């Protein structure tokens, strides 16, 4: 797991020398932004079920999906879905927070292409339904903490294709 | 035994805009081992032999071939 | 007042994702690989033209032996000049094949 | 169903079927007739059960079919009846199987938080069962009635 | 796992449809040979020890795999080489009261071939053992019992292969 | 590669008998049902054209897949995805002639499933065009010769997903 | 781009960027600029070239707009147009880019393939290209015009 | 491939858009710089030889690494190391003359550091040596082409660790 | 039908079916089982005809789909599309009946007044059963399509 | 033919033919007389088919005979007509031969750069081609129609 | 290939002399004329495809040798024939805007006896088409252009003659 601060740190440290200017100027910036970031954390936690509510809504509801024999029909496997749509959620405001992928690649992607792959579930569909997700949060959030949402968002989707 | 060789390639398969000239009239130096495959391939693709020579080796040498 | 609307035209070939930059880097480098026409094909057209035939005997070296073989020979250990000017060798697939 | 339950109980204990699970996967074989016979009966009058046992729950519960409510309009309260029609599919699966493992997994895993992320109430989706359950004790005799009738009273008592 | 009632169901569901007239009649006909399955899997249970005797005896004794070097030797490879018959024999009257090959394939031959080849086993001798269980089988529990035996008995053979 | 007559010889041949009864009976039996193939193979290779296009207007037409960045945006990946659904199309009735699934598996399918995940293609929207070419060309052959052809989409579907 | 072809053709024979390439790029940086200009007006009058070249294309293809042709109907005609819009980008893109590498790989490898799939006829998409390359021209200087017509002449060319 | 004009003209293709202002501002920087980037690429291609033999004695020479037992040691293994370094400058004057690292990724960092491992080559003597090649290089060409230089020197430097 | 055709062709005379009669009813009920495929073919296409005959229909009579034409909008091309539809599907009922009485009774007796009095132009009419009739034999094989397209060629009769 | 064929792919293994390409052969041998027989009322009604089929492609397209088109003009209408001859001709040939090669051979590998330096359109050469295959049908018996038909299909194919 | 340019300094260079002021002189001369050179090789590649059809129809069509049995008749025979039409063109523009008749020469004329009388092409009747290709390019260029175009023709006339 990283951090901004800690990805800053842990270049400096490869490099062998104590923090340059260069760095504490990366630091500071991130300082600077430290407060937006807390914010939309703050209010995508709020929102966390809208936000999936929403998402399902408007692209995996009313089709094949989730109607008999699609991977989304059988109630359990819906609670399965809509529970690894506030994973995602929940991993992206983390990764927000931190202003580093490291942990959507440490945690949210290793292997979830492999796990997808056996278990039967549309990759693509997932892709569709965090996307959706995407749009929902960028709107809550704002344009400017939603291009931060944005970004970590499209890495996930990114691993799963 | 390299056997120097002057055929023609003719092809009905397609119509060429690039150059066909350097394929289609040539002649080559083939050794004896390939010269078998190499004439029932070209026999097969239907081209005329024009011209067959032994450029290298002798008309018949029982040993000490090349 | 003007009514001021898009022209449906827009609305169907805009694509609505706020894509960026992991899905443009993504998304833009779908598909085979840019390798099939960013490439380049070697061919003996003439063999009168020294420069090409020079560029096509060192591309020959590149496919084959999968670099350059500067290294890894003692010497220049190939004639090329059969190939160059000449007929024992004008088959590339003679070429090639004597490589 | 009773087979594989015995199948899979008698599995982890490495234990060929003990007698006492022969008898009882005999008993449910000797009764898969009339077993048959119930869930025939449901299915042939699939749709009225779903559409008067709707009726049923609309008019208990106006709030659902409301404006406002979640089965509002006309496809609304159409996915509304759907589900009515999945669960009484599933109590006829449950009935031919002679357990309540195929209602169980197919349908009452996660049931509340489904419904929660679907915003639709968990009681009245009970209630539209409890229709659906007269009903189709209506259209059974009262012997066949009962052995179908602890279905739905399972698939409610999840519901609740 | 599954038996012939679940499958049934199973497949009628993943077509969201009713049982038909068809599916039905699938479950009537196993209705009707469940009281032979549960005879059978009783005669079985009761000479489960017998069957593995007779059948060791009748292939896999007094020949090159039991003389030393044939890897049936050893007193630790002979009770592996006897305890993988009473499960293939327990596995099979599993399956026989069934109704399904579900089972053996979901418990028995998944990976099966991959170990047996790791560990130096003899696939061919295998098979030759489980098939003279099947004739002694069989034999026990009757003409029309051993057929259904058989079908799941050759299932694991062709497993194996 | 592999027939119907070609896998029930190659069984006999396995088990190293002369073709038994049985074995004749179900050669006798793709014999029988031989020109019924021969007719759907006629039907759809006159259609082949007509059916990739209603498939692909079903399915894949005015979508993010086929706007940009989706895929089956530019011409050449247009180009790549119809040729795609004709070799399905090709194949699957090889498939259906042939009487045997082994045609699919052997070419269709080997490692399709890597070359997919490579490319970028999404997997999903793949097997719901195949489904579509499954509809339209189970309505032109024929009930009893659409069954023979969807099961063969539907296996390529299988080894897609 | 010119850059990226030179090198990638002194890549094939590596060979560092011979003076000979080396001016080339060279003289593409010089008039970046003015090519930069004449893809901005087309840009900036995106809607009013695709527009009226429509009307051009349909105008002298009424069998296209007319009932049983491929653009029939409000959204099928509205998908022709945006078929037009893309060219128009891809020529932007080329102008910029100063070759036809970025045109034919977006939009011209395999366009008779799709255009033949959807049933489309590739000379009335040919023809409403021309249509745009005569508005282009109308909104650019001479020079300007001609530099691009010559991208709007190359997608022309492989329509036929 | 790769360069500055061709990414920004892909970036807009993704996302469907003619050529906004933001990406015609970062053509007419690639522009305004593009001249100053082919006389730095003259330049090396002039002195290419002689930056590989500063750099090499500068680094690599009168060094373990050049004695017996030090994997550069050997005339093959100082050839084909003398080669990498040709290799490393040919290609970050092509990716100075883009303007984008897409060249190095594509044809260089891929799968170089693999290939190094199982060679026994030091990836951090690679490194070293890369950096001196880069303080040479900047020496000829001038600081403001050194600058361009360094930020794909750099980047192979990163991908090599 | 053709149990019909011979039950009244034998109560006019009173006389029992002669064995002439009776052997016409054995092939036909001998071959009914292609005739309900031909027939089932054509309507589970039902869609693909109608929507290519029409395309083919308006390309060749373009007067009808014009402005000022019967066939004008969307509105009421749905209308004349229907009626392309009535007659597949009476054609569908001429084929399984085996007779052309089904589609006489249903839609042509009388069509020249019907259509007559709703202005439509019955030549036109003419040429989208036709194209029909070719669509068809397109999705049908060519000994099935034979049959088939006896029954289309008496629809087109009727109507010239 | 497919005589050639099988020696073609046996010589290309080095093989002698194998009892199934001796059998093809033997297959075709026997299927020469009914090839004959199609090819020779092919021929005996050459002159029928060429003409009204000519006729129903100038009012197909009329603008191929109107000022303009390519073929504009007795001479030029002529000269087009023999070409629809041609390949009539050639269609007999291949179909006494069993397979397209002859076909391809005369007159197909590059139809497109023939006729568009000619000034030809392919595909109003693709209707008149059309016009002689419905023509040819009529003259054709139904089971023999479809042998003939399946040349006529790919020269049309090859047309495009 | 050589040009104007090439074939002067190749003289020099054979004389071992730097460039003399007459040297400069032709140069100066070649310069003058390249002017025209360039848009008259413009000219005839926008009207190449109504060059070569003029000049066939005029003297190739509506003749035995395009009728049967006169080598033109077949559809190969005639797409070959247009085809060497336009490749005797395309180089005669290339030797025209070099001023050279190098190129011609030797990637032309070399051979073409050769295969075509082997082939049974008739060289009398290519030189007659190539002879009306002349006229017709000197009418679309115009008459200064047509003389420096008509003595490359002239000169391929004479190597096939
Ligand atoms: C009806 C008694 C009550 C009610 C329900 C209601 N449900 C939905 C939508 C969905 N319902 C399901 C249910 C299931 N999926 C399953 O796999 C199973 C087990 C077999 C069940 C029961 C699902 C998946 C949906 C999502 C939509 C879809 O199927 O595609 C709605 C629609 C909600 C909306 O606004 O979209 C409603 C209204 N509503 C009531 O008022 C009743 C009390
Ligand atoms: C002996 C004092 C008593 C006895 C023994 C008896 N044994 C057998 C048969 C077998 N015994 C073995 C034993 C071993 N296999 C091993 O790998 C090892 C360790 C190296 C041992 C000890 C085996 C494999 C067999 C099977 C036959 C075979 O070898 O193929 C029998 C025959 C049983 C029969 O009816 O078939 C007997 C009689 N019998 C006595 O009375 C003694 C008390
Ligand atoms: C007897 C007919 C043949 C034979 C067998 C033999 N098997 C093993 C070892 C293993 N067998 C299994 C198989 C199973 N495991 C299971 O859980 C099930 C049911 C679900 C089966 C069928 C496994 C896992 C092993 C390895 C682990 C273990 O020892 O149990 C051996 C031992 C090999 C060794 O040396 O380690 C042998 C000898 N041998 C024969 O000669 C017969 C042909
Ligand atoms: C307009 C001048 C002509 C015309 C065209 C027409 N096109 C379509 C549908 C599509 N067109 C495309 C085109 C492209 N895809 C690409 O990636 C590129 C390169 C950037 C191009 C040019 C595609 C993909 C489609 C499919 C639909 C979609 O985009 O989702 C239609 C609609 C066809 C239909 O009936 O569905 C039409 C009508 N039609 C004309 O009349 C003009 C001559
Ligand atoms: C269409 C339904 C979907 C789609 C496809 C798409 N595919 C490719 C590229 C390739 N596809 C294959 C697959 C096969 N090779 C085979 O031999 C067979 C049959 C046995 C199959 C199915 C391969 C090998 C390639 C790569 C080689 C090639 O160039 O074809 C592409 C990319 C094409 C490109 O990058 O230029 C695409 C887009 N795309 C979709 O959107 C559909 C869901
Ligand atoms: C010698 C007769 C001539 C000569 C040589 C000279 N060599 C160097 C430097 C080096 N030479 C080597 C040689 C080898 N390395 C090997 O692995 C092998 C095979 C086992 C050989 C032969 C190397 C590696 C170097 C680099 C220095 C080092 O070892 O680290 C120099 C020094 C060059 C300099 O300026 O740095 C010289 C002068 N010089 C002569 O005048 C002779 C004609
Ligand atoms: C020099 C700074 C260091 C060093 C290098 C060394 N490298 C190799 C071998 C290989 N290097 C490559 C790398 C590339 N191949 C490429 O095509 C490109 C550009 C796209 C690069 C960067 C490869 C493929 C090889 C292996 C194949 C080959 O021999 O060319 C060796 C040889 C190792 C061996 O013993 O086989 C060496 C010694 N060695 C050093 O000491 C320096 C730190
Ligand atoms: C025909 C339906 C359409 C059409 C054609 C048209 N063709 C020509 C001229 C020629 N056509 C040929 C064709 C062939 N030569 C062959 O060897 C074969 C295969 C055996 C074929 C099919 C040739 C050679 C000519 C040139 C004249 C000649 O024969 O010498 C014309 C005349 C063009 C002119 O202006 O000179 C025309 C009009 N025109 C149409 O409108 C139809 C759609
Ligand atoms: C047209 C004026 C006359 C004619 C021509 C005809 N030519 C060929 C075949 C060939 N022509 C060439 C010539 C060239 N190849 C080149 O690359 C170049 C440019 C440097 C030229 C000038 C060659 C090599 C061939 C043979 C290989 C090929 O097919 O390209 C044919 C075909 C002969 C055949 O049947 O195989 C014909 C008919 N025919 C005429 O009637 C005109 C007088």
């Amino acid at each position: 797991m990283q951090d901004a601060i800690t990805a800053v740190i842990n270049a400096s440290d490869v490099q062998g020398k104590y923090l340059d200017t260069a760095a504490m100027e990366k630091l500071k910036a991130y300082f600077a932004t430290g407060e937006l970031r807390v914010r939309a954390a703050s209010v995508i936690s709020a929102n966390a079920a809208n936000i999936v509510k929403e998402a399902v809504a408007k692209s995996l509801l009313y089709s094949d999906i989730t109607r008999p024999g699609g991977n989304m029909y059988t109630t359990r496997r819906y609670a399965a879905c809509i529970r690894d749509l506030d994973y995602y959620l929940r991993y992206a405001t983390y990764a927000m927070l931190a202003g580093d992928p490291s942990i959507l690649d440490e945690r949210v992607l290793n292997g979830l292409k492999e796990t997808y792959n056996s278990l039967g579930v549309p990759i693509a569909a997932t892709v569709q339904a965090i996307q959706a997700m995407k749009e929902v949060t960028a709107s809550l959030v704002g344009a400017d903490a939603g291009k931060e949402m944005g970004i970590y968002f499209d890495y996930i989707c990114s691993g799963l294709s | 035994r390299m056997f120097k060789i002057t055929a023609c390639v003719p092809s009905q398969t397609r119509i060429r805009t690039q150059r066909e000239l350097q394929n289609t009239y040539f002649t080559k130096l083939v050794p004896y081992e390939n010269w078998f495959r190499e004439q029932q391939r070209i026999q097969k693709m239907g081209g005329k032999i024009v011209k067959v020579e032994l450029f290298t080796g002798k008309p018949g040498v029982n040993t000490g071939l090349a | 007042p003007e009514k001021e609307e898009t022209p449906r035209f827009v609305e169907l070939g805009a694509v609505t994702e706020l894509r960026t930059e992991p899905a443009i880097q993504f998304r833009a480098n779908q598909g085979v690989s840019k390798r099939r026409e960013q490439t380049k094909v070697f061919k003996l057209t003439d063999l009168n033209d020294k420069q090409n035939l020079q560029l096509v005997i060192q591309a020959a070296y590149r496919q084959v032996f999968e670099r350059d073989v500067a290294p890894y020979i003692v010497r220049d250990e190939f004639t090329a000049l059969e190939s160059k000017l000449s007929n024992g060798e004008i088959t590339l697939k003679e070429f090639i094949e004597a490589l | 169903s009773v087979v594989t339950k015995s199948i899979v109980n008698a599995d982890a204990e490495a234990r060929y079927l003990s007698p006492g699970e022969l008898d009882r996967i005999k008993n449910f074989v000797s009764t898969g007739e009339r077993r048959l016979r119930i869930a025939q009966t449901l299915t042939e009058n699939r749709e009225r059960i779903v559409k008067q046992a709707g009726d049923q729950l609309f008019q208990k519960r106006p709030d659902v079919v409301s404006p406002g409510g979640n089965a509002y309009g006309e496809e609304m309260t159409a996915t509304c009846l759907r589900d009515l029609d999945y669960y009484l599919r599933l109590v006829t699966y449950g009935i031919v199987a002679g357990d309540v493992t195929p209602i169980e997994e197919i349908g009452l895993v996660g049931v509340r938080e489904m419904y929660n992320s679907l915003g639709t109430p968990i009681p009245a989706v009970a209630e539209g069962i409890r229709a659906m359950k007269n009903v189709a004790c209506s259209l059974l005799s009262a012997e066949d009635a009962a052995e179908a009738g602890s279905y739905f009273d399972f698939v409610i008592g999840a519901m609740q």
